[PDB]
């Protein structure tokens, strides 16, 4: 009986948009929500996408949220708000909920998830001084939304979050800081919930329940066991791919990159574009 | 697959 | 006519060829890069990318390219503004193969070829690479029939790419007269169009297009050989016979089959 | 890394 071995494997009814910019914990808060409606804990990604839809995905095979609901359903996406595509929704829409994210974050989330090491000085640096250069990410073609979809990080939030009464005129909008969620995590998906109106007094523990199952280090579990994907283990090197679920970290330092990198960064949070104004708005201007 | 331990 | 002309196909069926066609015939101009192409029609699916859509109340002719099933919902969207459908068909051996190559998958990789084939048989298409395809029956079906209910406004025209690599001028002629792209149709201007987009000068807009990052039809070179009734022996007995099966019942594979003369 | 295990 010796231990400590490893295993030898060789409006009631109607959309709820959870929207976001990439990279601001859309996928943590979806589990969430299917750990919350279906009272287990999510084992694989299909779980998760088996209790909100995606719009991109769908959109992938000519499919379509339905335009008059008989109840509520949670739709994804990363598009911004005007596109005509969401113009279909004008009055379906009974819902939205914006994540937002501190862009430095934002940031190196997207940079690892496009398979640059902080090691590779060169294609990190790039990066970088690319999402300071577009105030986002929407310069990627082949991101999210063709990065014209997308927008820039401004761009999305003010799609979102501005003169909802014009584009969704039947609907209630709430926002929320990934890093709130972070900070009291039952409390602020319980605002969620409530919010999202699925049905019913919020019960508290339910949350607590639903929030124990989307932890950090549940939802590693959950990404090393899928079963689905976040978009047949150790191949070859070419196999490998960036980890999903990371450190979820707040307000990080771009110094690593180069000081020039921070300094160009701040240079772009304290200036006049609409970046700044939005970080100055969620508290991530310092 | 997914395996792991830790026995 | 005011009014959507989709032109629809299952992947590989020579498309890209008629949509070239298309160009040099509506602008009078040779295309010279994949650009020339795609400025005269619209892909339904690059579109949806970006969260676009193509105009539901058009105020002209309108080009729209989709591999898509009329099935799915983002194709009902567009019940009322559909004039004119367009399906090619090609026999499914070649659009087999042709999908392999651009899969960047060897000949002589006997496990990758023969996976894919197998795959390309066990689903009857290449719906699982993605679902709004559908199955070959599937996608040809949606698109060639129940179009009174589908698109209640709209003619159909079914091309085999077959007839039209046989007689590229009387068949292209017949797509231009369909589509009622405005005024009588010049045969002179057919056979310019056709001449335009020979696979000779589109092999020459691939290169060109690549020394100018002018487009992209989509490494696999996009404009092959089009070869015709490809045995898949090549790949073994077994998956050949395997295919064979696939034609000889009555299924919906083996009718459509049949019916476009792809059945041997 | 990014690939899993264990072998
Ligand atoms: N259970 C979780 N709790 C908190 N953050 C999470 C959780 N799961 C994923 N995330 C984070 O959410 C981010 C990914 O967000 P999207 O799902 O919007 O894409 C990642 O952040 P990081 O790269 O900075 O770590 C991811 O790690
Ligand atoms: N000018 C052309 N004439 C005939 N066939 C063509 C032409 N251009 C492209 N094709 C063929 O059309 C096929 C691709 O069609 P798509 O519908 O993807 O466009 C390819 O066939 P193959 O791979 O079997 O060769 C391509 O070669
Ligand atoms: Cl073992």
């Amino acid at each position: 009986s010796s231990h400590h071995h490893h295993h030898h494997s060789s409006s009631m009814n109607g959309i709820r948009w959870i929207a976001s910019y990439p990279k601001a914990g859309n996928t943590w808060v979806r589990c969430m929500l299917a750990a919350y409606i279906t009272g287990k804990a999510p084992q694989v990604w299909n779980d998760i996408d088996a209790e909100s839809l995606t719009l991109e995905a769908m959109l992938r095979f000519g499919d379509l949220p339905p335009a008059e609901p008989m109840e509520p359903v949670l739709v994804k996406t990363h598009l911004k708000a005007d596109v005509p595509v969401l113009g279909l929704y004008g009055e379906a829409t009974a819902k939205v909920l914006y994540l937002v994210r501190n862009p430095r974050d934002m940031l190196l989330s997207s940079m690892r998830m496009a398979s640059i090491s902080r090691d590779d000085v060169e294609k990190s640096r790039d990066f970088a001084r690319k999402f300071i250069a577009n105030e986002g990410l929407g310069w990627n073609a082949l991101g999210a939304g063709g990065g014209v979809g997308l927008g820039s990080w401004p761009e999305n939030v003010r799609s979102w979050t501005e003169s909802s009464s014009d584009r969704f005129p039947n609907a209630d909008v709430l926002t929320m800081r990934y890093e709130d969620l972070k900070g009291d995590p039952v409390a602020r998906f319980s605002e969620i919930v409530e919010f999202l109106d699925l049905g019913g007094p919020v019960d508290i523990e339910d949350i607590r329940r639903a929030v124990a199952a989307s932890t950090l280090e549940r939802m590693r579990e959950l990404e090393k066991r899928s079963g689905g994907s976040p978009i047949m283990m150790k191949g070859g090197p070419g196999g490998a791919r960036p980890q999903f679920v990371g450190e979820g970290r707040y307000d990080q330092s771009l110094s690593f990159l180069g000081e020039d990198i921070e300094s160009d960064y701040q240079e772009l949070l304290h200036g006049d574009s609409g970046f700044a104004l939005y970080a100055k708005q969620y508290g991530y201007a310092g | 697959x997914y395996x792991x331990x830790y026995x």
